């Protein structure tokens, strides 16, 4: 039980975050109202104070004499699902015959979509994102040919044994989900849920994953958040003998049921690495085109 | 239907209208979203709101 | 009546006679973690007045050639007062913040500072200039402590992103002819209900001159910029021995 | 159904009867149209209409 | 007949000139009222802006 | 429907919600199970149960 006044009148513990704004339905662009001339003192819509941090509240109606316009232009194509639910390339896997990389007929792809600029720049507009996804796998030879070859795709979550060869015991796949498909079949396609231990994935993590001294040799882990590491995607030609053809698997991702928080400035320098925002210091370019003078087009 | 509520948007402020044939709802289509917007959250997050007609600083 | 203000919290009070209102980031006030959002089971400690108060941590000198600076939260406070002690003794932490950046001059000086809060402010390097070296920023640059750190390339915010779009984040401007301070209130921002105050910086505070400082020979040339901030609704959990990193 | 009304003929004078399986109605079939006609618009756009029995000019 | 809103809500054609002042009868000079001392802040009759 | 009740779980303590297109129910999907649990059967199979607050042996 409580008794001293400061404890009784305390606000310690208030879990309801007071919000200063609320969403309103807006299926179409705003209409324009008829306006006429105003010759007033005191009333001054055009004057603002950008220092405050808010955007101008001046509208067409108060800056010029407007007519009435019934605007029925839709706002549907700018919803997050409209913008993001379009499949784009996020990974590529090579299974060559006589090669440098994967000459063993199998390959492990680390599930990270930041290796491709188009997709990466789009998602990086937001800090946190939560979504389900549809992954499609397009396989063919390097010339775009289709051959009668059977493949096995397996999702290996963190902690499950990664196959180390085309004949690894891990392909028994008694618990991991696997897909068996021919190159001649249409592209394999599946639905993936939101799997992070966190409420959302985050494209930016300003911190370290562990405690301790953060010396030179460990600086590679700055910005690394395990909540974003969903595992490995493994692929192999299904057989005990080497395949007769070289293969390429392109991975497409289509987000769906998307939620996003905290928008940020959009990337304006070329990407160099997947794990970080490093940019080439000797090639810092302006965000856009330039001209010779401010008084000429 | 009588499926698992495991979609990423389960319990969201906006309601969706989707299609599905499996017991897990995250397998469903993207569907149509609800068209609500809240520009002020980003464009006008001031404590004491000022009018259009007024002088912002006084 | 919008230019004048008083901020009182704990045993500290701030006054200003040339304010430009107050920004409440993303339109919401700091609040404690609800019983349904929470996951850790131990009863938290909520020190109240001894940690939710104003701390004046640093002063920088604004010069005609300054590039701008940044500080990381809660990093700037991890070693200060009762707040710091709690952040060190506990694994879990969460809180909001009231940031008050100060800078006054004279009616004959000019210049404008952009003061903004950028969540998950990840720093990048220049990749050896040519972009072939995969360098990484050192601890002293990612978590600069109370002294903050000076931006190397403000145009891209040392992270490959345009400062021209930084206003999409909660911000205010200190335009000398208008105001002498910026006040921004930020709620807890993370994808988890609580997190480590040591390993993770929830957001960065950027103070960058966009319109350079200027004045005529003879006017006071030393124009300081001081950073004062207050935690709000601080909560801590997962108690053990104190740890600095 | 509960689809987007983005067909090219949305809000037309004639009603169609079509089939569709997607959320966008422009994906629908061509269907059957309504059989209305207005020849006069082109064949008889005169201000003061004259009869069949009458002498057109008088 | 009219139909577009800007035409309906138009003031084009208003022939009545709005007057800000009006005449009052004044057959004699104005009288003088008793007045006393005023020692106020805020009230300032003597100050003008020509 | 009107199918044979030859599923391996016919007459089980928990009810399932499955899909099928054949006359034999064992051809049906795995579906969703009922979420009942009985830990005590293995973790606390004592004849005379003791409280949490009490001293287990007295
Ligand atoms: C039979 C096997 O089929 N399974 C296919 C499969 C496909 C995708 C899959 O998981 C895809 C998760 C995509 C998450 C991508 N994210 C989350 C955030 N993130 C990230 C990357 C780099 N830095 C920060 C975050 C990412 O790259 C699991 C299985």
């Amino acid at each position: 039980g409580d008794r001293v006044a400061d404890v009784i009148e305390s606000s310690i513990g208030d879990s309801v975050s007071r919000a200063l704004t609320h969403a309103l339905p807006a299926p179409t662009g705003q209409n324009t109202q008829v306006s006429s001339h105003r010759l007033d003192t005191g009333k001054v819509p055009a004057l603002q104070a950008a220092e405050i941090g808010a955007s101008s509240n001046a509208s067409d109606e108060s800056m010029i004499e407007t007519r009435c316009v019934l605007n029925s232009h839709s706002t549907a194509e700018t919803t997050l699902d409209s913008f993001f639910s379009r499949a784009g390339l996020v990974g590529e896997i090579d299974l060559p015959l006589k090669g440098t990389t994967n000459p063993n007929g199998y390959a492990n792809w680390d599930i990270d979509i930041t290796g491709y600029a188009q997709m990466r720049r789009k998602v990086e507009l937001f800090t946190y994102m939560r979504f389900d996804a549809e992954f499609t796998f397009v396989a063919c030879t390097p010339t775009g040919e289709v051959v009668p070859q059977l493949l096995q795709y397996m999702f290996v979550p963190p902690g499950a044994p990664k196959p180390d060869s085309r004949e690894s015991l891990a392909w028994q796949t008694a618990t991991n989900p696997s897909v068996f498909v021919k190159l001649s079949d249409p592209p394999a396609q599946v639905s993936v849920p939101f799997m992070s231990p966190a409420s959302a994935y985050q494209w930016f993590y300003d911190g370290y994953p562990t405690f301790g001294e953060h010396k030179q040799e460990k600086d590679l882990e700055y910005g690394a958040c395990p909540n974003n590491m969903m595992g490995t995607f493994s692929v192999r030609t299904v057989g005990t003998s080497k395949s007769k053809y070289p293969l390429v698997v392109r991975i497409y991702m289509r987000m769906k049921h998307v939620r996003a928080w905290i928008p940020r400035p959009m990337r304006n320098q070329n990407y160099l690495f997947k794990a970080n925002p490093n940019y080439a210091g000797n090639s810092i370019k302006p965000t856009g085109a330039s001209r010779t003078a401010i008084t000429t087009l | 239907s009588h499926e698992n509520s495991n979609s990423a948007t389960e319990g969201s402020t906006i309601n969706y209208t989707t299609i599905n044939y499996y017991k897990d709802s995250y397998a469903a289509t993207a569907g149509k979203q609800s068209l609500k917007q809240d520009p002020d959250k980003f464009a006008n997050p001031v404590k004491d709101i000022f009018t259009e007609m007024a002088a912002p600083l006084k | 009546s919008d230019r004048v203000a008083q901020l009182t919290i704990g045993n500290s009070t701030i006054t200003t006679q040339e304010a430009a209102n107050i920004i409440v980031g993303y339109g919401e006030w700091p609040s404690y973690c609800s019983d349904s959002d929470a996951t850790a089971v131990d009863k938290p400690t909520r020190p109240d007045v001894s940690v939710n108060r104003f701390y004046t941590l640093d002063t920088k000198l604004w010069e005609k050639s300054s590039k701008g600076w940044y500080w990381k939260f809660p990093d700037v406070l991890t070693e200060t007062g009762v707040f710091g002690q709690n952040a060190q003794f506990h694994y879990l932490y969460r809180s909001g913040f009231c940031i008050h950046v100060q800078c006054n001059a004279s009616k004959f000086h000019q210049g404008a500072l952009l003061v903004a809060v950028l969540p998950e402010y990840v720093i990048g390097t220049v990749a050896g200039g040519t972009g072939t070296e995969d360098t990484h920023p050192p601890y002293k640059q990612t978590q600069p402590g109370a002294d903050g750190f000076e931006l190397q390339h403000p145009y891209v915010l040392d992270a490959g992103i345009p400062i021209s779009q930084l206003t999409v984040c909660p911000h205010q401007w200190i335009n000398l002819r208008t105001n002498n301070c910026a006040t921004i209130i930020v709620p807890y921002i993370n994808a988890l209900p609580f997190d480590s105050a040591l390993n993770h910086c929830n957001f960065g505070l950027l103070v960058v001159p966009i319109s350079p400082l200027d004045y005529d020979q003879g006017a006071t040339p030393v124009i300081p910029i001081t950073i004062t901030l207050a935690p709000m609704c601080s909560e801590f959990a997962g108690l053990r021995q104190a740890v600095t990193q």
